[PDB]
């Protein structure tokens, strides 16, 4: 069957500026078990129903795990714009899959703070769909040149978030996934139980 | 309209840092006040240092871009926020002596004892003043209480307006009671600007209205205390200030016990009541979320419930004990009260619940717009949740009073004079303070008239004479704790001012059909609607277009104040009847 354990019950999860990407090829896949905790506010699907998914057959269907703040979950979205959806992680106005997402203050929140997970504050232009930059020069804001060092004008790409116990409840961590189903003149693969 | 992108940017880098930075400030000051240990003492400070190092040195970087240059309204004003350095204008010796002085006179504040008996301010001092009915009794404690800090205070004073005022004028402020003043200025558009030199003429106004109120309720507590002062007042003159049921004459709600309009109906108390039926901490929170969620408002997150001390711990952890609503930032809100099962808990309570309601508003705001309109929208909110929960009919309805109970004509009259001893007695003490404040700071009255020229706005504004005859060498307004403490005290009379206007504002959304004291906004969704429409803005908006947003009108208005203690004034207006309106100012009890 398809690897759905290692997408979702992975130990870590990437920052939203390194979201990392699985696909699927051979095996068979199985929808039913999207079920990481009851309350799940993040269950959006695009151009498919979730009852019909076990029918419906794609070639392979690629899978995006990174953490985001609540407030910022909307942003995963066709056609949204913000700090996540233009320099992090943009989706095509027109696009196919279904965007999964669960609270994870537990696991991703400390009570010094948890500074492994980043994000892009500032960028020169805003990321194409399915885009994903890494680079960490600095920031030029001004009509002076980013000498390698932070200060006026010269702010650094990256920053931390800061996740807590008591972080309130917006700014809790989010283990967000991002289920694309790419289906082409090819043969389908990623079928349903029979 | 060039170089805008460079100050959203760095606005945007401002923000990033400064929200982590005040969480980081707020928790170990929440540690501290709920855990009292040379540790969380120690942590509170370098967090507070590191805190004030980072707005500092963004600040200094914020002068650089000409606000003139500036288009975007919202980039406008944040920058101009963060522009005003303050403390920082003056030099290093300036801010060592500065600082020097102010710790000093809060030293020989905090720690002023009187002798002759020897009690200290807060413990023994105060109850003096407040229960003590004898005339010697309270001579000698107000008369050793001045000549023994306002004394020594006095040559601190001197040099800390000239400080102050230097200051100032680095800041290009004219002098220390115009840059208070700063707090009430308002940008905008033609309807929406607020000079800062038009305050004044709004509280001289304002107080012009409320003088006749005033001066009935003078008149009326003056004949009230001939019962219990025989030969300490007079039918004519003006009333001592140690018989003010405090030590500076700013509360009169001791005088209640004596000056009761009707002694045979006393006020109504729940407590009785409420803690027969087994009324836990938790429980009042309970009901007051409930109330904010009848007119609208969102409801409280887990974390708070989880996070806040709504009790006393039991574990031996000294607490501050002061009630104070939190706002951590990131969504963490936080209430630190020692809950007890009383009324005035229970109203303490709501207050703070509804400042924590105040500050959910506006958090969608920019970090450096996550504040009030001014310094008065803040307590007010708090107080007209307070003044509606205190409604016979509100209490009726959760449960603590019987439905059988039939509201009294004379009970509303005790209610309303005692909130008018409570409110409508400080409203003359501020503003004559705060004029003085600025007179002195403005060099138009010389250091040699300062006590002079206070104590004849005592007598003409306020009413109040000294019982014995005070020198230059004495310092009355330096003996209280906002004025030796540097704090602005024109906050309160706009607070009071709002308050009402809001409540007036409010109950007519609520289309309510009797007196305003009697409203209650609780199960009206309009009335909330209409308020966050206000608590939203907070900082983003002028003060003018968040007081219209609620009221209507661009400015202060008294008119609702004198609806509120309409009936009370009526009933002072038949009763003084019996005596003559006014007070003489040539009279002191020290012309034997
Ligand atoms: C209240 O104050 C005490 C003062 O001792 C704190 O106790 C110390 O906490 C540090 C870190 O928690 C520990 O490493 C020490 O061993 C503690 N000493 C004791 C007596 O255990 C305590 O943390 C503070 N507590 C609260 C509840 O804030
Ligand atoms: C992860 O493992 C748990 C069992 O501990 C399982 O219930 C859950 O469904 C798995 N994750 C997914 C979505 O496959
Ligand atoms: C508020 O609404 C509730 C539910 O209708 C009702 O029980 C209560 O009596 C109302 N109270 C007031 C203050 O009108
Ligand atoms: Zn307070």
């Amino acid at each position: 069957l398809c690897p759905f354990d290692e997408v979702f019950n992975a130990t870590r999860f990437a920052s939203v500026y390194a979201w990392n990407r699985k696909r699927i090829s051979n095996c068979v896949a199985d929808y039913s078990v999207l079920y990481n905790l009851a309350p799940f506010f993040t269950f959006k699907c695009y151009g498919v129903s979730p009852t019909k998914l076990n029918d419906l057959c794609f070639t392979n269907v690629y899978a995006d795990s990174f953490v985001i703040r609540g407030d910022e979950v909307r942003q995963i979205a066709p056609g949204q714009t913000g700090n996540i959806a233009d320099y992090n992680y943009k989706l095509p106005d027109d696009f196919t899959g279904c965007v999964i997402a669960w609270n994870s203050n537990k696991l991703d929140s400390k009570v010094s703070g948890n500074y492994n997970y980043l994000y892009r504050l500032f960028r020169k232009s805003n990321l194409k769909p399915f885009e994903r930059d890494i680079s960490t020069e600095i920031y030029q804001a001004g009509n002076k040149p980013c000498n390698g060092v932070a200060g006026f004008n010269c702010y650094f790409p990256l920053r931390s978030y800061s996740f807590r116990p008591t972080y309130g409840v917006g700014h809790q961590p989010y283990r967000v996934v991002v289920l694309s189903f790419e289906l082409l003149h090819a043969p389908a693969t990623v079928c349903g139980p029979k | 309209s060039l170089t805008e992108e460079n100050a959203k940017t760095f606005l945007n880098n401002f923000n990033q840092e400064a929200e982590d930075l005040s969480y980081q400030s707020s928790l170990a000051s929440w540690n501290y006040n709920t855990n009292i240990t040379e540790e969380n003492a120690q942590k509170m400070s370098e967090a507070a240092a590191k805190w004030s190092a980072f707005y500092e040195e963004q600040s200094k970087t914020a002068q650089s871009f000409s606000l003139q240059e500036i288009q975007t309204p919202i980039i406008k004003r944040q920058l101009q926020a963060l522009q005003q350095s303050g403390s920082s204008a003056l030099s290093a010796d300036k801010n060592k002596q500065l600082n020097t002085i102010l710790n000093t006179m809060s030293t020989i504040y905090s720690t002023g004892k009187v002798c002759n008996e020897c009690l200290l301010l807060e413990p023994g001092l105060d109850e003096i003043m407040a229960t003590s009915t004898d005339y010697n009794s309270r001579l000698w404690a107000w008369e050793g209480w001045r000549a023994e800090v306002g004394k020594q205070l006095r040559p601190l004073y001197e040099e800390y307006v000239v400080l102050k005022n230097e200051m100032a004028r680095a800041n290009n402020y004219n002098d220390y009671g115009d840059y208070w003043r700063g707090d009430y200025e308002a940008e905008g558009a033609d309807g929406y600007n607020y000079n800062r030199n038009q305050l004044i003429e709004d509280v001289e106004r304002t107080f012009a209205e409320i003088k006749p109120l005033y001066e009935h309720l003078h008149a009326y507590v003056r004949r009230k205390l001939m019962d219990t002062y025989p030969s300490y007042i007079s039918p004519t003159g003006c009333l001592p200030a140690h018989l003010l049921g405090d030590m500076w004459g700013r509360f009169w709600t001791n005088l209640y016990p004596l000056t009761v309009p009707f002694a045979q109906k006393p006020n109504i108390d729940v407590t009785d009541a409420m803690m027969n039926q087994g009324w836990d901490a938790e429980r009042i929170f309970q009901e007051a979320e409930k109330f904010f969620v009848s007119v609208g408002l969102p409801h409280m997150t887990q974390g708070f419930w989880a996070n806040s001390m709504l009790t006393e711990p039991a574990d031996g952890r000294k607490v501050v004990c002061h009630p104070t609503a939190w706002d951590l930032g990131h969504g963490d809100f936080r209430i630190k009260m020692c809950t007890k099962v009383t009324m005035d808990n229970f109203l303490t309570a709501h207050h703070e619940m509804g400042h924590i309601q105040y500050d959910m508003a506006y958090a969608r705001q920019p970090f450096l717009l996550r504040n009030g309109a001014n310094e008065g929208f803040h307590e007010a909110v708090g107080e007209i949740m307070s003044l509606s929960a205190a409604t016979p009919k509100h209490l009726k309805s959760i449960g603590l009073l019987p439905s059988d109970f039939q509201e009294d004509s004379e009970t509303e009259i005790n209610f309303l004079l005692k909130q008018a001893l409570t409110i409508v007695g400080t409203l003359p003490f501020t503003y004559m303070l705060e004029k003085w404040r600025w007179m002195v700071f403005r060099g138009e009255i010389p250091k040699e008239q300062w006590m002079k020229k206070w104590w004849e706005m005592k007598r003409e504004i306020v009413g109040v004479v000294e019982p014995l005859p005070h020198d230059e060498t004495y310092c009355d307004p330096a003996s209280l704790f906002h004025v030796s403490n540097d704090y602005s005290f024109i906050r309160y009379y706009t607070r009071t001012i709002y308050q009402f206007q809001f409540q007036e504002a409010l109950c007519q959304a609520a289309k309510y059909n009797g007196s305003l004291h009697k409203c209650d906004i609780s199960n009206s969704t309009e009335a909330g609607q209409k308020l966050l429409k206000m608590l939203s803005l907070g900082n983003s908006e002028p003060w003018t277009k968040a007081l219209e947003n609620v009221v209507g009108a661009r400015n202060m208005d008294v008119k609702p104040l004198l609806n509120y203690f309409q009936p009370l004034f009526d009933w002072l207006k038949e009763q003084n009847r019996n005596s003559f309106v006014g007070w003489n100012t040539e009279w002191s009890p020290y012309a034997d």
